[PDB]
């Protein structure tokens, strides 16, 4: 479960 | 409910405690909670009689939810229409509620079953040299129905195009009317001589729901409901094939159509000269005797346009007189028109199937005098589990809009925030990667797009084809 | 040497941006801009805009019944 | 939890009144049970004899291998100065306390005890009947008023006090109203005899001017009787003491006579399930439970639809979510909730996922998930929108005349922690309202 992760983009 | 202290709890429940009632010496056994106002069920899959329970509750209530243990099904007037007309009775339902429930039913339950229960068969519509007749057994009916604003052994005429009134009217009144079509005995109609090869396979759910189709042993009328893929084609074709007259279909597509007559074909050992396919292309129909006629609602609800050829068509289809319809997508029959082919057609017998029984507007209820209830349903974890079925894991995506374009989502109007909030960049490099990764695991993607315009950015940024309304076949 | 009391708020552009707007309909609710991540606010007005803010979200959010 | 708790209380007290508190046998045998096995081996080996042992001797019992063990026990019993170390000839010298040597010999020999454990009436009441209905019933009704569910026995203002000044149970005048916390929705999942504790241990700190000594004297008394007997009545301050305690639903009175009830015997050692519940995909709750503390606590997260004799069944929604967490309640102990009170079926169908993911790879062994990551991930993510904005107090210092300066307050201001955000192009930098003047006077010398 990937909630922690930092916002996928460039 | 009486004398039964409430708890301090109680308030929080508005009219929806049900502990004023006490529970069976054998609730280790019984596996069913009934809700005595709502109607819902709640069924323990997981104690004994649960496989034994989990028919009947599908056949006299509609599922609301049907997650891994718990399952929840929802007794309804249609739900008991539905299943009064199989051989059951407020008796034997209520006896085998009991003995199956941890709760003894409610009067209030009682009296609302043995309302609907008791108004169901003394009306049937026949049909004879193209004429409709509302037949019924019964004389003494007439001193209401006839008396009645609407309406108006015995049987009188009826025009063809009132039917869809005259069943939503009988929908409103006592007697519903049921539309069997005894196959066996009807010789009136020609016959088609066509059957299942012997690599046609039949499905455990296939099967049973074909038992709870031809149980009594006469062919009713209604919709079938399976998961999409589970097999509706090869229904229809046993349906066909074991009904043995002609039966035209109806199909929301021409590839569709395409593959509809090809998987019939190689199903059964239908005779290629007793096929014929009525799409835009080509119209020509079969000059046998019987055959199967396969076109779509738009070549069968137009009135106004038609060809030369497809007007001959035309007269053809409404000149002889059908036995069988077979309505795939059904869910769109109730449209402001495609209703008016079901009044206006003559056929004995309706089977509509989809895999989806809802739609967005309150006409998906007209379904129920416009082609008769629903008669099975399949569960989609249960068979992926069994392995009928893939599993999926489903997943959504977040994707923040940047600072530039949210800045003119929030000053746009409506209709342009669409596109502004759909051609986002980010959605772009997300896209890009999970290709190269999915690529490179060898997986076959498809990408779908409703708007036009946002498919052929994509598809030209990304040196990939694009499908829509404007390709040919 | 200058010391103005008043409440920071920290967030993304995406907020930084829907408070800009209701600071430009309502001057007063942003006393000033810090960087594309901070605003300096009125302090009687961060209630009033915690829940108005929260009204406005919940035209994005779908909840049934 | 329970004996650490107790032990800390216990370790926290001034070693004056320890050796007080020590007089009394009964509360010799409940403080000796809770120090570890290896404290207590020692202690019974040191109470029979009348002599100094050394420390390397002690030592010399212990394995290599429960050396870790050894420091543990030995800086726990040095902690309440049960050990007296005294160093003489060269060598540490270790010796038990005087009262606690007595307190233990006269109650495991049965000398003079002076009624510190009680005497007996002989007459007997029904314990079932009268003494499980009547701790259950009142019990009952504190969780519930502490649960907020409507009750007409309300509290008494005694244990109504306590809740308020403990920071159990905020409550504000202003609002009139009374709400559960963070503490307090922990309180509603330890078990019963940390639910006890936990009172109990608030009761001894609220406590002022009664002494501290008698308080611990009657509770470990208390723990020492035995439910189903008489027990006539002891101090003047134990007698109001008594009397508070029966609002707690511990003793039983008739109106002469005091009985001890399960939850005494509860206090000094611990002793389908109620309270399972299955969670399913749609955000549905159905909790084979038949209890209105579950079903209060349950409605603190769970938007209530309906109710069986049974079960209970409710559906998980965002405004349910959001009033649970406004109440303080982490995700993590919602889901410690759940999964504590997992359905045996739940279980099962986790146990073979499990199995399932280790035969498709054994190599990497996967923690074991009861209920599925699509909750847990939802209930997270409602939790990060609730913390979405973020905002602080403070003041923005700008118009710095030299970048020296300006970089000279800044740096000052993150070593000393108060710092939230600086720009050197623009020379600015905000710092939180605590640190607000310490920077300021920072900046003026
Ligand atoms: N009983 C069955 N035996 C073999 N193949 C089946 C069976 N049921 C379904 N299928 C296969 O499932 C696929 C989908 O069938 P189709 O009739 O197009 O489904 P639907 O119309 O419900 O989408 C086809 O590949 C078909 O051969």
């Amino acid at each position: 479960s990937t909630i922690g992760k930092t916002a996928l983009g460039r | 409910p009486a004398d039964f202290v409430p708890d301090s709890v109680s308030g929080m429940f508005r009219s929806h405690d049900f502990s004023y009632l006490r529970l069976r010496p054998d609730h280790a056994s019984r596996p069913l909670w009934i809700s005595p106002s709502d109607g819902r069920i709640i069924l323990e899959s997981f104690s004994p009689l649960a496989e034994q329970a989990q028919d009947f509750l599908v056949t006299i209530a509609e599922p609301i939810s049907r997650p891994s243990h718990i399952h929840e099904y929802k007794i309804t007037a249609y739900s008991l229409y539905a299943a009064v007309s199989v051989g059951l009775e407020t008796d034997d339902i209520i006896s085998v509620l009991d003995r199956l429930s941890k709760v003894p039913v409610a009067e209030s339950i009682i009296n609302f079953i043995k309302g609907a229960t008791i108004s169901y068969g003394k009306v049937k519509l026949v049909i004879k040299h193209n004429r409709y007749f509302v037949e019924t057994t019964q004389a003494d009916i007439l001193q209401m129905l006839l008396n009645d604003s609407v309406i108006g052994v015995h049987s009188f005429e009826i025009a063809n195009e009132s039917v869809e009134v005259v069943k939503k009217r009988c929908q409103e009144i006592d007697y519903p009317v049921l539309e069997e079509y005894d196959f066996r005995n009807d010789h009136r109609n020609p016959d088609l001589d066509i059957d299942l090869k012997p690599s046609t396979q039949i499905r455990p759910y296939q099967e049973k729901s074909l038992s709870k189709m031809f149980g009594n042993g006469r062919a009713r009328s209604g919709i079938i409901v399976l998961p999409c893929g589970a097999g509706k084609t090869l229904v229809g074709i046993t349906a066909a094939c074991t009904i043995k007259k002609s039966v035209i279909v109806l199909c929301t597509s021409s590839v569709s159509v395409m593959q509809w007559r090809q998987q019939f074909l190689q199903w059964c050992t239908l005779q290629p000269e007793n096929c014929a396919v009525f799409t835009s292309d080509n119209k020509e129909m079969f000059q046998t005797e019987s055959g199967l006629v396969v076109s779509t609602y738009s070549m069968v609800a137009n009135t106004r346009n038609r060809s030369h050829d497809s007007q001959k068509v035309m007269d053809f289809l409404t000149g002889r007189e059908w036995g069988f319809i077979i309505l795939d997508e059904v869910h769109v029959v109730p449209a402001a028109m495609f209703r008016r082919v079901v009044s206006t057609i003559a056929a004995h017998a309706k089977l509509g199937l989809t895999a989806t029984l809802v739609r967005e507007d309150d006409k998906i209820g007209d379904l129920n005098f416009l082609i008769g209830p629903k008669l099975y349903e399949a569960n989609w974890m249960e068979l992926s589990q069994k392995g009928h079925i893939a599993n999926v894991q489903c997943a959504e995506v977040w994707c923040p809009m940047t600072a530039e374009f949210y800045q003119e989502y929030l000053r746009e109007t409506a209709r342009k925030r669409m596109l502004l909030y759909i051609m986002n960049p980010t959605k772009f490099q997300a896209c890009q990667f999970l290709i190269q990764y999915h690529e490179r695991r060898g997986d076959k993607i498809i990408v779908f797009s409703d708007n036009v315009y946002a498919l052929q950015e994509y598809a030209l940024k990304m040196g990939k084809p694009f499908i829509y309304g404007s390709t040919p076949q | 040497a200058r010391a103005r009391k008043g409440a920071l708020v920290q967030c993304d552009p995406s907020i930084k941006a829907l408070i800009l707007q209701i600071d430009a309909k309502m001057s007063d609710i942003v006393l000033e801009e810090l960087d594309d991540t901070h605003l300096l606010v009125n302090p009687s007005k961060v209630e009033f805009v915690k829940h108005e803010l929260n009204r406005l979200l919940s035209k994005n959010i779908y909840n049934p019944m | 939890s329970l004996k650490h708790s107790v032990t800390q209380y216990l370790e926290e007290i001034p070693q004056q009144v320890q050796n007080r508190l020590y007089t009394s046998p009964a509360t010799c045998l409940a403080i000796y049970r809770i120090l570890p096995p290896l404290a207590k081996f020692f202690i019974m080996a040191m109470v029979f004899n009348e002599n100094e042992v050394p420390l390397l001797d002690l030592d010399k019992w212990v394995n290599s291998n429960g050396k870790l063990q050894f420091q543990n026990a030995i800086k726990s019993m040095k902690s309440l100065h049960l050990l007296i170390p005294n160093k003489s000839s060269g060598t540490l010298m270790i010796n038990l306390n005087p009262t606690f040597k007595i307190s233990l010999r006269n109650a495991l020999t049965g000398g003079e005890v002076q009624n510190s454990f009680g005497v007996v009436v002989e007459e007997n009441v029904v314990s079932l009947d009268l003494l499980d209905e009547y701790s259950a019933n009142k019990w009952e009704t504190i969780l519930h008023f502490m649960v907020g569910t409507p009750l007409a026995k309300i509290p008494s203002e005694k244990v109504l006090n306590l809740l308020k000044h403990s920071k159990l149970m905020e409550e504000v005048n202003s609002t009139g109203e009374f709400k559960i916390t963070n503490e307090g929705f922990q309180f509603l999942l330890q078990e019963i005899n940390s639910q006890l504790w936990t009172l109990l241990l608030q009761y001894l700190k609220m406590i002022e001017t009664m002494d501290l000594v008698d308080v611990l004297h009657f509770i470990f008394m208390l723990g020492a009787l035995e439910v189903g007997k008489a027990y006539k009545i002891l101090s003047e301050t134990q007698r109001i003491m008594l009397q508070d305690m029966r609002d707690y639903g511990l003793v039983f009175q008739k109106h002469s006579i005091f009985y001890p009830t399960k939850l005494a015997l509860m206090l000094t050692s611990d002793t389908i399930p109620d309270g399972s519940l299955i969670v399913e995909t749609n955000f549905k709750i159905y909790s084979y439970s038949n209890s209105p503390l579950q079903i209060a606590v349950l409605s603190l997260f769970v938007h209530l639809k309906a109710r069986f004799v049974n079960m209970v069944l409710g559906q998980i929604t965002r405004e349910s979510i959001r009033r649970a967490l406004t109440n303080g309640i982490t995700a993590d102990q919602i889901i410690a909730y759940l999964e504590t009170h997992a359905h045996p079926q739940m279980r099962r169908l986790a146990e073979e996922k499990l199995e399932k993911k280790l035969e498709l790879d054994p190599n990497c062994k996967e923690p074991l998930q009861v209920l599925p990551p699509t909750v847990v991930d939802q209930i997270r993510l409602w939790q990060l929108e609730l913390d979405r904005v973020i905002t602080y107090e403070g003041s923005l210092y700008s118009d710095f005349e030299t970048s020296q300066e300006y970089n000279l307050l800044s740096k000052y201001a993150q070593d000393i922690g108060v710092l939230l955000w600086k720009d050197d192009k623009k020379k600015k930098f905000f710092i939180s309202k605590e640190g607000n003047s310490q920077v300021l006077d920072f900046a003026k010398r």
